[PDB]
């Protein structure tokens, strides 16, 4: 996948797509 | 981690897991 300039949301649905199934630590968050 | 350095900066996926776990 898109393994250059994504963020955000792209980005967090990335964080998602990689693992997912694993725990997901998006945070990275406010 | 992920921010400025995949999104504001290029690592993206292979980064993306030493968070995402």
């Amino acid at each position: 996948f898109v393994n250059q300039h994504l963020c955000g949301d792209h980005l967090v649905e990335a964080l998602y797509l990689v693992c997912g199934e694993r725990g997901f630590f998006y945070t990275p968050k406010t | 981690g992920i921010v400025e350095q995949c999104c504001t900066s290029i690592c993206s996926l292979y980064q993306l897991e030493n968070y995402c776990n």
